[PDB]
């Protein structure tokens, strides 16, 4: 249903069944339509950097005014509209703007509050047999994570299976659901000291605070790295259609960009399949949104990779944190299929830490394999067995197990 | 011996080897009855390569009939075009006062309207009571404003029991002397006389009792390991077992909500 | 394998590593990709590969039309004539007119008309509705009662058809091994990284989906893809996670007169049973009754249900420990710790033996397609092979009806998933009975843990038709510190004279006197050894136990054999221990070894084997052994080393070697 301006004409015979009303001119104050050619078009037509910072100026940011790293981030916040199930959590403090997107910036997309949140309306109104919000929008994002709630007791299970894979069973029956989930919160410490005495997630409440369920992210935007909002931020040059770009990526959502990566860098041996599928679909977002008419090279699916194996192994220390045996897992191995070489990412979070430690930890300087001295730390972990030794952190240093 | 053969002459289709069934009763999705009845016309009498060989065709048949509920639609779509797939299915047959033709209904494929002629349903029966499992070739014709299902029975064999024969019993039981029918009567449990006292007979008979009486209250109590949980659900399909004590006097005896009778009416 | 996959099986041809490397991002069910993959991609060129890769996400994303605008391409029918879209589509008959029906679960038409010979043709569409490429057409006539949308072309985009005749052919000529290696790798791991055995628990963990009512529990580590597995096999199976569901849910809605979720689904997986609850709890008797045949009566009906159970747990302890301190069904929380619940378990599927997934333990071959797995399953779901075992063995006689009933119910199962075409000889009947009676004998093992004495035989074992051998197979995976009063150890020449370690355990009840006896193995020569031995006892009452009334104490022995060295006949000594120690309630020596035989007067007859006797010992853990008078001239014969590590309780007769062992 689209707002326009028609010009009404009365007929009446009798005995019809038709309403008398008739339509003869439209005027489609919404918008016409859209060609899908129209935009790629143009994509191939302009560079990558100039495509990102057009991309800045459709949510009407000014690229000039922040930072490379910054348009990232805003990038990443637009890869929900455009990646289907794409769970997702950005935690910052306040003045980033981070529920302005998901409520001005489409009209397929809604921002839930309140907390109530009832499955029933959230899911699937088992009374009415009839399908929720996941079923009706495109991105849902809860606001103020902190004042979540659930009054049905199953319900944080069910969005376990919900971001788990976009289909969970309904008493007797599977349904299935292609809104991405977002979570938007707020922060009142600064990020030292709430990241240090707890895990980066410590405005989610205790309920859903757990092992799996954060694990089922695709990505955790750092908002405390966004400025908070101010006019300077602001573009006031031309921008594409907000109208324009939510249905872009209505179409976008149905296409993927996961199998690139295989003819080119390859990815590390430290992540599981869960850790794999989350970079893959971060990738793939990143690229349909940057590169939506296929035409990349092997540095473009670089620009990507670093990012998403950032964002996820943010996501996967706090899981270390939270959880502690299950997920040390952290080394994000970044490989290449020509090179051979073995690059690493480390995020910003991530020299000796003073007092005394517990026992089993210890610090050591040695010469790597490149010869330059180097810090390494050692984290012991005793155990209750029969005198078994595993080993894990030594990049396949054969030399290095042997010494062990 | 003798009482072998003397069960074959007198009741003729009306004894098997219960063992052979214990050998096949499980793995399947068919009740016991369908193998009792699918085991005693092809094994004649203790032919090993003979009975092998039915097992075998047993087992090849039912690898194409009882066609599950999933598919049943399915089916009936080749149907339309090729006709007849007889199949193994629960059958009840009603009789339709107005139509004045006999009525079909499957309980698995859910058809509920098929017609079949008066001579199939004459001869079998036992399908106007409860309806029993049996092998259906289906007959098939469209016709405009039929006011009913284009289903009917071309051919049909009962793999339950046919009808019952009682004067077969009187006669067969004058054949046999009274400590002989007491052992039949035993192993008809598929229990050795051989192996076990008189008086413990007597009171395997004393079991079987509350069969022949109406309200023929009993009480049973032992050790476990008796046979007292086998025996009252599957000696008997019009007997029925309660267990876990949890039950309503609207299931057992009325349910004054249902106007119906209990489970004592079943 | 390549070869034969290509030849002796269909467009079959997908990694099933190349799903985990295809966009796995989208929208669509994942077997549907598999499929397109199946066609669209064979051989082995990898520009073929991808360049079929990017023909299916282009043939994805052209006509797959989300549901928000299924009206819209309503219009483009009306507007074209016709028009090509991709939707998951079921086909009915319309008996009042004969007349089929297309309804689309997306675009929302119910009534679309399709031709017959198409229906003819793909009967996929006639059973739950498959994904198809659908040509809609648009026609509207005035005053028509039928839909103005019409099919023109279908392409069954998911799978077209099943062919039984296909897999026998397929069966028979692969090869024993190499068919089995297909089916794990069709399963998507790769058998030459994984052992024998745990390809043997991976074709344990299909079963379910091949046989009817197949009540299995596999309990273990995390990390072995328990969960997984019936994910993607789905089709058939629900991974019911956490218990959320009633039994108006699970078995019947008495409220809206419906069957529950088994009888819906083939196979039912509870997801991690530790958190399952049943609310009621009269459910779980019921339970018990599913658990018994497979249909349950709620109300006044009864429905028989074809859905296997299958029940995962996670174990957080180490195995030694479980073992020792508790039964292995620990995770299974109270509301099942009975044996009148676990006695129907099939099969326990040892999860610790599995290894944990990593992806080298993935297949990259190729493999079958799922689809074709879990369709012909349902074939195997109907068939039998109950009396394959008859014409070759005979099951031993300490199983009971029920551990009868599951072995050869897991047997069927095993042999036909592996055997389509039958490969009926003798050696893959005994290999699938070895596995059944050592899956169920772990459970018969858990049983006699919980419910004590109720579950002693535990010793299962299979008898040879031809030679007559029985094999007693045993689980699989001297304890320190006084044991229990009437347990003890003994070691003694088995019928094939090797030397073995026996356990002998007493169990004292009120009662008159009687003796029974339990794991002897069917020998006669233990048995009158034992009757010797009780009758020794019972005339010696009164010196022995100083009063206490062996004819007021029932007595029942169970011996059970360690290294499965072979029947023994020589216990009439060791059994006259346990006797003295069970009637006076007083724990023997720890680590005490007996050893010896006796004769009714009393008298001592020599070790035989001595020499071997203590290095059995010495292997047996154990510090202490009683040796009688007549032993003595073979204390030279025994190297200095070996006797120095053992304190000899040195006795003289039966009551003496009684004393020394209780101290």
């Amino acid at each position: 249903g689209i707002w326009v301006i028609a010009t009404l004409s009365y007929y009446f015979e009798e005995g019809q069944t038709s309403s008398p009303f008739g339509v003869s001119l439209l005027k489609p104050i919404q918008m016409p339509n859209m060609n899908m050619d129209e935009l790629f078009s143009g994509r191939a037509a302009l560079s990558t950097d100039q495509w990102r910072e057009s991309l800045i100026r459709s949510i009407g940011m000014e690229p000039a005014s922040l930072k490379e790293d910054v348009q990232w981030h805003l990038l990443a916040r637009m890869v929900p509209f455009v990646e289907n199930n794409y769970n997702v959590c950005e935690l910052g403090p306040r003045g980033t703007g981070k529920s302005h997107i998901y409520k001005e910036c489409s009209p397929n997309s809604i921002l839930v509050s309140g907390g109530q949140t009832t499955v029933a309306n959230l899911f699937y109104n088992m009374s009415s047999r009839r399908i929720g919000l996941v079923g009706l929008w495109d991105v849902v994002a809860f606001d103020e994570v902190a004042g979540i709630s659930f009054k049905d007791k199953d319900g944080v299970q069910i969005m376990k299976d919900y971001m788990a894979s976009g289909s969970f069973a309904r008493g007797r029956e599977q349904m299935e659901a292609s809104a991405s989930m977002v979570f938007v919160g707020n922060i009142n410490q600064s990020v030292e000291s709430l990241v240090k005495t707890s895990h980066l997630l410590a405005p989610f409440p205790e309920a859903m605070i757990d092992s799996a369920f954060f694990d089922r992210f695709h990505a955790y935007i750092p908002g405390w790295e966004i400025p908070k909002m101010r006019p300077e931020f602001f573009t006031n040059r031309y921008g594409l259609i907000v109208d324009y770009l939510a249905e872009f990526f209505r179409e976008m959502r149905k296409r993927s960009f996961a199998d690139s990566i295989e003819k080119y860098f390859k990815l590390g041996n430290n992540l599981n399949q869960r850790d794999v599928i989350a970079v893959r679909k971060t990738v793939s977002g990143l690229m349909k949104l940057l590169y939506p008419h296929g035409q990349f090279n092997k540095e473009d699916v670089r620009q990507c990779l670093e990012y998403a194996l950032q964002v996820r192994r943010r996501v996967k220390e706090q899981l270390k944190k939270i959880g502690g045996m299950e997920f040390y897992d952290v080394h994000f191995s970044y490989i290449d299929n020509d090179t051979l070489e073995e690059h690493f990412v480390s995020v910003k979070e991530q020299l000796i830490p003073e007092g005394p430690a517990k026992p089993g930890f210890l610090y050591t300087i040695g010469l790597s394999n490149k010869g330059m001295p180097g810090l390494y730390r050692l984290e012991l972990q005793v155990t209750k067995g029969s005198g078994k030794l595993a080993t894990s952190g030594l990049w396949n240093s054969s030399s290095a197990k042997e010494q062990v | 011996k003798e009482l072998d053969q003397l069960l074959n002459e007198h009741f003729a289709g009306r004894v098997v080897r219960k063992d052979l069934t214990k050998l096949i009763k499980e793995g399947a999705n068919v009740p016991v009855y369908v193998l009792e009845y699918l085991l005693g016309m092809y094994c004649a009498s203790d032919d090993p390569e003979i009975i092998e060989q039915g097992l075998r065709n047993v087992k090849t048949v039912l690898a194409e009939n009882y066609v599950r509920p999933d598919e049943a639609e399915k089916v009936k779509s080749l149907v339309r075009e090729r006709g007849s797939y007889k199949v193994i299915d629960r059958v009840t047959v009603k009789l339709n006062e107005r139509k004045d033709k006999y009525e079909a209904s499957f309980s698995n494929l859910g058809i509920k309207d098929a017609e079949i002629s008066a001579g199939i349903v004459k001869e079998y029966e036992k399908l106007l009571v409860g309806g029993i499992w049996v092998i259906a070739t289906l007959s098939y014709y469209f016709e405009e404003g039929q006011t009913s299902s284009p289903f009917g029975v071309s051919l049909l064999k009962p793999i339950q029991m046919p009808n019952m024969n009682m004067d077969e019993l009187f006669s067969g039981r004058a054949a046999l002397s009274t400590d002989q029918w007491r052992e039949s009567l035993i192993r008809s449990i598929g229990m050795e006389p051989a192996s076990l006292k008189e008086d413990v007979q007597w009171h395997l008979l004393a079991r079987m009792v509350p069969f022949v009486e109406n309200n023929y209250n009993v009480c049973e109590l032992g050790p476990r390991g008796t046979g007292k949980s086998h025996i009252y659900k599957e000696c008997s399909p019009n007997s029925i077992l309660v267990s876990g004590g949890q039950t309503t006097v609207a299931n057992l005896f009325y349910n004054m909500s249902s106007r119906r009778i209990g489970l004592v009416g079943l | 394998l390549d070869q034969l996959l290509n030849e002796h099986f269909a467009g079959r041809v997908v990694r099933k590593d190349l799903t985990k490397l295809i966009k796995e991002g989208a929208n669509v069910p994942v077997y549907v990709l598999e499929y397109l993959l199946g066609m669209y991609c064979a051989s082995d060129d990898p520009e073929i590969i991808e360049q079929g890769l990017r023909n299916v996400k282009t043939v994805l994303a052209e006509n797959y039309v989300r549901p928000d605008e299924a009206e819209k391409v309503k219009s483009l029918v009306r507007e074209r004539g016709s028009y090509k879209v991709i939707d998951r589509v079921t086909v009915k008959l319309n008996e009042r007119k004969d007349k089929y029906e297309a309804s689309f679960s997306n675009l929302g038409i119910k009534d679309a008309e399709i031709s017959a010979g198409i229906v003819k043709e793909y009967e996929k569409l006639l059973v739950g509705g498959i994904w198809v490429i659908a040509t809609l057409s648009y026609y509207f006539e005035e005053g028509q009662t039928s839909s103005p949308f019409g099919v023109s072309l279908l392409k069954p985009i998911q799978m077209p058809n099943m062919n039984m005749d296909e897999l026998f052919s397929g069966r028979a000529a692969l090869s024993t091994d190499q068919w089995r290696e297909s089916l794990i790798r069709s399963i998507g791991m790769e058998p030459a990284s994984l052992k024998e055995d745990v390809q043997w628990h991976l074709l344990a963990r299909m079963v379910p989906f091949v046989e009817n009512n197949y009540n299995v529990c596999e309990l273990g580590p995390r990390g072995t893809g328990k969960s997984h597995i019936y994910k993607e096999c789905s089709p058939n199976s629900i991974l019911v996670s956490g218990g959320q569901t009633t039994v108006a849910n699970l078995f019947y809605n008495m409220s809206s007169r419906r069957i529950g979720l088994v009888g819906l689904w083939d196979v039912v997986a509870f997801d991690e049973v530790a958190g399952i609850s049943f609310k009621d709890k009269d459910g779980v008797q019921i339970m018990k009754d599913y658990m018994a045949s497979g249909s349950f009566a709620r109300g006044r009906e009864q429905m028989e249900a074809s859905a296997s159970m299958v029940f995962v747990g996670n174990i957080n302890q180490s195995v030694e420990s479980l073992v020792k301190t508790s039964h292995l069904l620990a995770p299974f929380p109270e509301a099942m710790i009975d044996s009148a619940f676990f006695d129907r378990f099939h099969a326990y599927i040892p999860g610790w033996e599995i290894p944990k997934m990593r992806p080298e333990f993935f297949t990259n071959r190729y493999g079958l397609i799922v689809d074709y797995l879990a369709e012909f399953f349902r074939e195997m779901r109907k068939r039998s092979f109950a009396d394959s075992i008859e014409k070759y063995f005979k099951l031993g006689n300490n199983l009971n009806q029920r551990d009868v009933i599951a072995v050869r119910k897991t047997v069927s199962g095993l042999m036909k998933l592996l055997y389509p075409h039958g490969q009926f000889n003798k050696e893959d009947v005994r290999q699938c009975l070895e596995y059944a009676l050592q899956v169920r004998r772990r459970v018969k093992e858990q049983l006699k843990k919980i419910g004590g004495m109720e579950f002693y035989d535990v010793h299962f074992s299979y008898i040879d038709n031809d030679t007559l051998e029985e094999h007693f197979v045993s689980v699989k995976e001297i304890p320190e510190g006084p044991a229990k009063p009437g347990f003890l150890y003994t070691i003694g020449l088995s019928n094939k004279g090797m030397p073995g370690l026996y356990r002998l355990e007493l169990q004292v009840t009120k009662g008159s006197g009687k003796l029974a006896t339990s794991g002897l193995w069917n020998s006669s020569s233990a048995k009158e050894q034992v009757k010797i031995a009780f009758d020794y006892f019972k005339a010696n009452a009164s010196r022995i136990s100083g009063g206490s009334k062996v004819m007021e104490h029932d007595f029942h022995l169970h011996v059970v054999e360690l290294q499965n060295t072979g029947p023994l006949s020589h216990l009439a000594l060791p059994s006259l221990v346990a006797f003295a120690s069970g009637l006076l309630g007083r724990s023997v020596q720890s680590q005490m070894v007996v050893l010896g035989d006796m004769s009714l007067g009393g008298s001592v007859t020599p070790v035989e084997s001595i020499a071997e006797c203590l290095q059995v010992a010495f292997d047996a853990g154990a510090k202490k052994v009683a040796l009688p008078m007549s032993s003595a001239a073979d204390i030279p014969t025994i190297p200095v080393e070996l006797f120095t590590k053992f304190q000899t309780s040195f006795y003289a007769d039966p009551v003496d070697a009684v004393f020394k062992g209780l101290g």
